[PDB]
Order: C-alpha cells, then sequence, then structure tokens
C-alpha cells in the first residue's frame, strides 16, 4: 500500500501528466497556452449542478479483476469505447466504497479481490473516499438518474475557456477554440490523455481536505482543463482547419455547448449517447467536488 | 454520419461551370434537358385531343 | 551587365492563397515551341481524346 503523500498522490513523479505537442512531451498547462478564443454572440450562464443521487449501485460480488481506470479513461476519452455503461465494473467500485473491504485498487487501476501484496495500492481509506463517489458513475445510464447532458457543459467552459472574470461571474460569451496545430492533434491529444491515471486525480480529489485539497485544485486545475478539453472536442458542433501564413490553424465551435453529436467523424472522438450519459454523470460528480 | 466521399467543391464548380458557359455551346441545352425531363416527370401537363 | 532569371511570384507575394504555381510551369513552356491557335486547340483535343 502506498500512503498518500500530504498534498496527493499527483505530487509523486509517478503519476505526472504529460501530453505531446506535435510529438514533443508537454505539461498541459502549456498547452493551454496554444488555445486563443473568438467570442460569439451567445453566452453561457452556469446553472446550478443538481447533487448528485445518493444510491451507489448495489454492492454484488463479480468474477475477475475489473480495470476501473482504463474503463473511466476510455468512456472520457479513448475512440469508440464500448459498453461503458456496464454495471459490473461500478458493481465492483462501490464495493471497494464498504468500510471493510477486502478489494484493493492498484497503482495499475485495477480493482483486485484479493488481499494481493505483491501489486502496491492506494490507501483504502482514500479509495474508500474516492468509489463513495464516482461508483455513482454506474447510474450514469438509469432514467432515475441521468446527469444534465447540456447545461453541464456551460461549466465545462467556464473551467476551460473562462477568464477570471468570467469564471467569477458565472456567466461567459460562447467561444471558438482555436490553436496552432498538426494533423490529428486533437486525437492524439486524446490519446495522451488517455493514457493519465485519473484515479491519483479523482482519489485527491476526494481524499484532501482544507489547504492540502485547495492547493492540489489549483495545482491542478490545468489537468482537470485538459480532460474538460478533449470532452468539449469529443461535443464541439463543428472542428475545422484554417490555413493561416502555412501554419494550420484547428478550430473548435463550440466550446460550452454540447451539440449532442453522436455520429464519428475524423477530426475528434465521439460519444455516443451512452457516453454522452456517462460523461455528462461524470461531470455531475466532479464538478460538485471542485466547487467544494 | 461520414460519407467517405470529397466535399461538393462550391467555388471550383461555379467556375468550371462558367467557362463551360464560356466554351461549350452545349450547356446551355444540358442543362434545359435536365430541366424538362423533371416536368416531364412531374406529369403537371399533357397535351389533350380535342 | 545584368542576369535574367525566373522569379517566382510567391518570393513578391505574402498571401498563399492566390499563388497556385511555381518556376517549373515557366521551365516547361520554355521547353514548348511557340503554338499557333489552331495548334493550341489541337493539342486540348488530343488531351481530351
Amino acid at each position: 500500500m502506498l500512503q498518500q503523500p500530504t498534498g496527493g498522490y499527483t505530487t509523486l513523479e509517478q503519476f505526472a501528466f504529460t501530453i505531446r505537442n506535435d510529438g514533443t512531451n508537454a505539461t498541459p498547462t502549456q498547452f493551454l497556452q496554444l488555445l486563443s478564443y473568438e467570442a460569439t454572440e451567445n453566452e453561457l450562464v452556469k446553472k446550478t449542478i443538481p447533487t448528485p443521487e445518493t444510491h451507489l449501485p448495489s454492492a454484488r460480488n463479480v468474477p475477475g479483476n475489473v480495470y476501473i481506470e482504463d474503463a473511466i479513461t476510455q468512456a472520457l476519452f479513448g475512440i469508440s469505447a464500448q459498453n461503458v455503461n456496464a454495471h459490473g465494473y461500478f458493481s465492483r467500485l462501490s464495493a471497494l466504497a464498504l468500510p471493510n473491504t477486502s478489494a484493493r485498487l492498484g497503482l495499475d487501476g485495477v480493482i483486485y479481490n484479493s488481499e494481493t501484496i505483491n501489486i502496491p495500492f492506494y490507501d483504502p481509506a482514500a479509495v474508500a473516499n474516492f468509489a463513495a463517489t464516482y461508483a455513482k458513475l454506474g447510474n450514469a445510464s438509469t432514467p432515475r438518474y441521468r446527469a444534465d447532458m447540456i447545461d453541464i457543459y456551460a461549466h465545462v467552459g467556464l473551467e476551460l475557456a473562462g477568464t477570471d472574470a468570467e469564471r467569477a461571474a458565472g456567466v461567459m460569451p460562447v467561444k471558438r477554440a482555436k490553436f496552432d496545430s498538426w494533423e490529428g492533434s486533437l486525437i492524439s491529444l486524446s490519446r495522451d490523455v488517455v493514457n493519465w491515471k485519473i484515479l491519483a486525480f479523482l482519489i485527491d480529489l476526494c481524499s484532501l481536505e482544507g489547504e492540502a485539497l485547495r492547493a492540489f485544485k489549483t495545482r491542478n486545475r490545468d489537468v482537470f482543463r485538459m480532460m474538460l478539453f478533449i470532452m468539449s472536442t469529443a461535443v464541439a458542433a463543428n472542428v475545422v482547419n484554417r490555413k493561416v501564413t502555412k501554419r494550420v490553424d484547428r478550430v473548435l465551435e463550440y466550446i460550452g455547448v454540447n451539440s449532442m453529436r453522436t455520429a464519428g467523424r475524423t477530426a475528434t472522438i465521439t460519444y455516443d449517447l451512452s457516453r454522452h450519459e456517462f460523461a455528462a454523470k461524470f461531470l455531475q460528480l466532479t464538478f460538485t467536488r471542485w466547487n467544494a | 454520419a461520414l460519407r467517405p466521399e470529397l466535399a461538393f467543391d462550391h467555388d471550383h464548380i461555379i467556375r468550371c461551370l462558367m467557362l463551360a458557359a464560356a466554351n461549350y455551346p452545349r450547356l446551355e441545352g444540358i442543362i434545359v434537358q435536365i430541366n424538362t425531363g423533371y416536368v416531364a416527370s412531374a406529369n403537371v401537363i399533357r397535351p389533350v385531343s380535342e | 551587365r545584368y542576369h535574367e532569371s525566373v522569379l517566382e511570384i510567391a518570393d513578391i507575394f505574402d498571401q498563399a492563397d492566390f499563388i497556385q504555381t511555381s518556376d517549373a510551369v515557366r521551365q516547361l513552356r520554355a521547353l514548348m515551341p511557340t503554338l499557333s491557335t489552331s495548334q493550341i486547340r489541337h493539342a486540348i483535343e488530343r488531351i481530351a481524346q
């Protein structure tokens, strides 16, 4: 068991989040510098996020080692992820949420039901905290519990596109993102984000408190903004190239507006409706936690 | 849903239409014939005997 | 005392949108015989055929 550092697991260099910038490694923050925004006439007012349902999926015992990290990252960032709403993985997740469970979440992101000493794993109190909320991803599909798939993205815009004045205001113009870019810039960016061990991120988000958690939200704002970026590219109504002085500039329109696009395209990853429900629920929980 | 075909090049088509209009006398008739066919297929009007 | 040379339009203009070709077309035309207009029509009909 890896004891959690006072600043969270993400302080460890083992969990550094990085993305290739036309093939060279870079911090997410230095990618976000590339983005620039042409505002349009429309506005995004952020609605209050409804408080997430208390009901966790039942902690039913299941065969095998469930791979929770790959499941989440694929459902959010992978190219055509499948069976993202299958119940078994989150059944095991809620099993992790029990006060004295035998299950462990390894740094591999796999949930081993054994007390397997050979593989290092996160501190059980921390993952209990983490599953205690994220098991709710299991009710992304159930009609009773579906998150708003439209208004929630307003928040995404603010946390990505939004200037500090716009963020404190809670309202921003709908924006058109753009950056100097390579072929497959958006796809490859997603491929880099998908390899992120976001379990370290979510576990730190759920287990850290007070000054440590605040320092975490400040230190990791750009990371969260990158994941948000990948979602916005999955839902952007249109994504195109603008040649300018022998330099292509990728353009995504629009940030903060879920188009509910489901059909696949070359430019970016795409959400089928099940992926829409999943991501929307994900954002419901994650933003609820982020704004506390 | 993607259609794996090239986009209709609006601009190029209007240019080449203009060049053809400059150089190809038959263009007029070609287009007319298409339109005639539509009318013929719309069955909007037939001659009567009387 | 000069030096005659082809000079591509790209070297003069900064706007790439209106520059389709290069020196190479001029060099190719320099390979061609001067054509009477009927010879041009003949070439076009040939390529078409």
